[PDB]
């Protein structure tokens, strides 16, 4: 009886992945990300795939 | 005393992968001069991405568009992989419009003057029914690394309307790098080392001219080990003291204290300031009143003062 | 119901025995007084600040006239020429032109 009239409005947003942010594998194997480091610096083996 | 590498017998497996070889090396210098080269040429490359996209219909990502198998987000996708070598410019607008049936590819963008679509069955889209049509301009910027759309700002200087569709850019035409050192077959030498460098590409860069472009790079930065050698603001303030249009017994009064800027005299206590001779109790009201017009209270503390 | 609106947000205080509690809130008296207390000014100053803060109405206009504030202080060397010195540094403050005597004044200042 009060209500006139309402009005709903949808936000998106699109999430960075960043380093404070928790990944786990399905082990139990947790953690958070500490550095995100450049493709040269990263190990790679013999055919240059890091 | 050393031995100069030479950049010699270049050999190209395909479109995108490619081999380098650099034959007469020193002992140690195959992996000094490769790994250097790797870091360079995956790091810092120039090449040319997507950086925006106008489709008809649509005005954001998160929508779909009729007669089109794919979402928005995922035309915009496809679009970040699109290679491109334009030639003379950086800023080329790929316009494409192809109605009916079948994926859409860059092969149908429209021929501009210098623009090399370098793989054209490059799908970016689809249509699912004869009378429906597509149509967007898609703009392609020159630059060198990963720049997220997110991050860049000063594309916000001017408003940009409802309807584009930026994409991050990566810039970086250089996927793989592997690199190799084999014995030289320089048999009158003792020992000579040769480097092989292989490099998977977008299609978009020539092997030759990315190595002499990562060479380049490189002695310009150590150019600078060759010879290392080396061995109160704000405008209220700062402003004429005869701006406030004080009384005339103020004026000497001002001129006998030495008090010739504003910020000087905002720096003076009621209790000191009433020391001055002659100041009077009425007349010092009036200079409050007056700087207080201003905004200007007395008693501040500044921290530096410059004569000017 | 064809339509119903969402729920509208409230609280409830938890974990504390005198339940519900309260919330202090922010007023343009209070907001004043709060730039009252970062300038610079006497214990005089501040006195008349309080004062002719006290009289700002919801609309930021100062209801009393500035004769009564002269009388409310009752204090000598207090006349209206210091009173108009202080009730200015105190229009200059941020919701500019607040704590006007009428319209004039605040488009003036």
């Amino acid at each position: 009886p009060g209500v006139l009239k309402i009005v709903k409005v949808y936000l998106a947003v699109k999430r960075r992945i960043q380093p404070g942010d928790k990944m786990a594998g399905r082990h139990g194997n947790k953690g958070v990300i500490s550095k995100i480091n450049p493709i040269e610096d990263m190990p790679y083996d013999e055919n240059g795939t890091p | 005393e050393f031995l100069k590498p030479r950049l010699v017998d270049i050999e190209q497996v395909s479109s995108t992968h490619a081999k380098v070889t650099l034959e007469p090396l020193e002992r140690g210098f195959g992996h000094t001069l490769g790994n250097a080269l790797r870091r360079i040429l995956l790091s810092s490359m120039p090449g040319c991405a997507v950086t925006e996209v106008e489709i008809d219909g649509v005005l954001h990502e998160y929508s779909t568009k009729e007669g089109v198998q794919e979402d928005i987000l995922e035309i915009l996708l496809n679009l970040k992989g699109l290679a491109v070598r334009v030639q003379g410019k950086d800023e080329v607008i790929l316009t494409l419009n192809k109605s009916g049936i079948g994926p859409v590819t860059a092969a149908d963008i429209t021929h501009d003057g210098d623009v090399e679509i370098v793989k054209p069955q490059h799908v970016i889209c689809h249509l699912t029914d004869e009378n429906a049509s597509i149509s967007m301009r898609i703009k392609v910027q020159r630059g060198r690394g990963y720049v997220p759309a997110s991050t860049r700002i000063h594309s916000e200087e001017d408003e940009r309307p409802i309807g584009r569709l930026l994409v991050d850019a990566c810039y970086s035409p250089v996927e793989r790098i592997a690199y190799n050192v084999e014995a030289a077959r320089v048999e009158q030498r003792t020992d000579l080392d040769k480097l092989v460098i292989e490099m998977e590409t977008n299609g978009t860069i020539d092997p030759e001219e990315a190595i002499r472009r990562a060479a380049t790079i490189l002695a310009e930065q150590l150019e600078a080990f060759v010879d290392l050698r080396d061995v109160e603001f704000d405008p209220i303030l700062l402003r004429p003291v005869d701006d406030l249009e004080l009384t005339v017994r103020s004026a000497n009064c001002l001129k006998a204290e030495a008090i010739h800027y504003i910020g000087d005299l905002v720096q003076r206590t009621e209790v000191e300031l009433l020391k001055t001779p002659n100041l009077g109790k009425k007349s010092l009201t009036e200079i409050k009143d007056v700087l207080a017009s201003r905004g200007l209270s007395l008693g501040m503390r500044l921290e530096n003062w410059p004569p000017a | 119901t064809a339509g119903t609106p969402s729920g509208n947000g409230v609280d409830y205080q938890d974990d504390e025995l005198p339940v519900y509690q309260g919330e202090t809130t922010q007023s343009l008296q209070d907001y004043l007084m709060w730039q009252v207390e970062l300038t610079p000014f006497t214990d005089t100053d501040r006195a008349i600040a309080t004062s002719i803060v006290d009289a700002v109405d919801d609309t930021g206009y100062l209801t009393i006239q500035i004769e009564d504030i002269v009388d409310s202080i009752g204090d000598d060397e207090i006349g209206l020429e210091e009173v108009e010195a202080v009730l200015k540094r105190i229009q200059r403050f941020d919701p500019v032109g607040v704590a006007a005597k009428d319209l004039r004044d605040c488009l003036l200042i």
